[PDB]
Parts: structure tokens; C-alpha cells; sequence
């Protein structure tokens, strides 16, 4: 965490910072996005 | 002359107060802008 780096979760790939979410989520779903059509919450395969 | 002065401007303060449609020129160029930018990056999620 707190770096900036390139992530590999199953095929999901960007550069960016890891910070924790703080907003409500649902257990059926995988990815967030913006009105912008671009990726900004990532889950976690292993851990919850 | 300087008692219709005096009314003249606090009849202005009344009317911006109470409605927003006087500025609409210059809501125009903020809206055009903003629409301007949003379609750029929507763009992005074709496939071409």
C-alpha cells in the first residue's frame, strides 16, 4: 500500500495508488466505476 | 432625485435575489465546457 504501482488482479491492469474504501458495497459485486467508464475499486480474490 | 436613486438600486438587490435567470449568459459558457470535456473522455470506451 501507499505506492503507486502496477496491479494484476485477474487481468484487471492499471497504475495507481492502493488506499482503503470507505463506501457501501454489495457481496455479488467484483469492480466500481465512474462516470468516466474507468476503473476505481478493485476486490480483493483472496481476502474480503 | 435622490430619493428615487436610492430606491432604484434596492429594487435590484429584490431581483437577484429571487431568481437566477439573469445570469444566463453567463451559465452558458460554464455548461458548454463542462459538456465539452465529458464527451472527450467518453470517448475513450469505443472501439473504432
Amino acid at each position: 500500500k501507499n505506492k503507486c504501482v502496477n496491479f494484476n488482479f485477474n487481468g484487471l491492469t492499471g497504475t495507481g495508488v492502493l488506499t482503503e474504501s470507505n463506501k457501501k458495497f454489495l457481496p455479488f459485486q467484483q469492480f466500481g466505476r465512474d462516470i468516466a467508464d474507468t476503473t476505481d475499486a478493485v476486490r480483493d480474490p483472496q481476502t474480503l | 432625485i435622490a430619493n428615487q436613486f436610492n430606491s432604484a438600486i434596492g429594487k435590484i438587490q429584490d431581483s437577484l435575489s429571487s431568481t437566477a435567470s439573469a445570469l444566463g449568459k453567463l451559465q452558458n459558457v460554464v455548461n458548454q465546457n463542462a459538456q465539452a470535456l465529458n464527451t472527450l473522455v467518453k470517448q475513450l470506451s469505443s472501439n473504432f
